[PDB]
């Protein structure tokens, strides 16, 4: 379609005592979750999530094995590097993070790339949004910057985003046999006082970027919206509200707007018994 | 060490005597080990399938537990959760009326 | 298809 992405979740946590670190990357194109590593198990594999992986020839999963095995490796020694940079003692347990990845628009060239790690679950690196610098979020990971700028390390990361990651995106989207429209509802409740909730609902669409806004007479809000985050529905589709509270008796001048892909139009509605 | 939100809801608006999807949307919580209890009037409902663990921008994980389930008048749903940085379960019960 | 990680 148009606007598409293929991002990779990597986590170690360590153990010592037990073992080695933990290690799992996770895949997505989109919001669908399609592969997976999980470095728990005795002979363990890269491994199809859905449907329209489970035909690709063995070559991949045998070839992303070994790419997701040396990024253990390399989650394991940057543990123990960061014990070093943070002068943290031994023995407790440690995360170590990384994502990357791509957007793509119509004309299948990279939009946006992602390349960040971060250690306890704090930001350590980033690469900026020129894919040319990076920022370090402390003085420990300025050691690292220095590092991967003298190797010329975000050249290669570079290459990867506007090149692989953005044609493996592209290969992946031709695989299988499409976007899911939100259906729409606004309830009422009520509250101690003459005032009332009006809770907009967007459930059943795909992708989970969505717009809910609520206005007062055509108009920017001067209150400000509860909302919950877009949410999985079990099913492969998402679901969110945004919600206002009004005058009992006043409920209909306000609206609620829903903008989505699938949408022809962005949806208008607003209370109705 | 970030605290775990829950969020407990179904796929469709309940309705009583309706197949449906219940969820507890487990997120923003570090570190990652977390042992997550659906029930129904207090007892454990088995073979909850889990959703693989992810995270967002800041670094937080993401989990959703979901099963089947018949809604009803009286019966009750929740999700206590089993994370490091409470002292004790924290718990969310079903707002289905929400 | 994914990307090597850098050594920090
Ligand atoms: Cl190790
Ligand atoms: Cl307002």
């Amino acid at each position: 379609m148009g606007p598409h992405s293929l991002r990779y979740f990597h986590t170690a946590v360590s153990r010592p005592g037990l073992g080695k670190p933990r290690f799992i990357s996770v895949g997505y194109v989109d919001d669908t979750q399609f592969v997976r590593f999980d470095s728990d198990a005795e002979n363990p594999r890269y491994e199809p999530r859905v449907r329209w992986m489970e035909q690709v020839e063995p070559e991949y999963w045998e070839r992303n094995t070994q790419i997701a095995k040396g990024n253990e490796q390399i989650f394991r020694v940057n543990l123990r590097t960061a014990l070093r940079y943070y002068n943290q003692s031994a023995g407790g347990s440690h995360t170590f993070q990384r994502m990357y990845g791509c957007e793509v628009g119509s004309d299948w060239r990279l939009l946006r790339g992602y390349e960040q790690y971060a250690y306890d679950g704090c930001d350590y690196i980033a690469l900026n949004e020129d894919l040319k610098t990076w920022t370090a979020a402390d003085m420990a990971a300025l050691i690292t910057k220095h590092k991967w700028e003298q190797a010329g390390d975000a050249e290669r990361d570079r290459a990867y985003l506007e090149g692989t990651c953005v044609e493996w995106l592209r290969r992946y989207l031709q695989l299988g046999n499409r976007t899911d429209s939100p259906k729409a509802h606004v309830t009422r409740h009520s509250r101690p006082e003459d005032k009332v909730t009006l809770r907009c609902w967007a459930l059943g669409f795909y992708p989970a970027d969505i717009t809910l806004t609520w206005q007062l007479n055509g108009e920017e809000l001067t209150q400000d919206m509860e909302l919950v985050e877009t949410r999985p529905a079990g099913d492969g589709t998402f679901q969110k509200w945004a919600s206002v509270v009004v005058p009992l008796g006043k409920e209909q001048y306000y609206t609620c707007h829903v903008y989505h892909q699938g949408l022809p139009e962005p949806l208008t509605l607003r209370w109705e018994p | 060490q970030k605290t775990p939100q829950i969020q407990v809801y179904s796929r469709h608006p309940p309705e009583n005597g309706k197949p449906n999807i219940l969820n507890c949307y487990v997120t923003q919580f570090h570190p990652p080990h977390i042992e997550i209890q659906m029930l129904k009037n207090g007892k454990k409902i088995p073979k909850v399938e889990m959703s693989d663990m992810s995270f967002s921008k800041d670094w937080s994980f993401y989990i959703l537990a979901h099963t089947e389930f018949t809604p009803t008048e009286t019966d009750t749903y929740a999700c206590r959760v089993k994370h490091d940085s409470m002292a004790e379960p924290k718990t969310v019960y079903w707002d289905r009326d929400m | 298809f994914e990307a090597n990680g850098n050594l920090i």
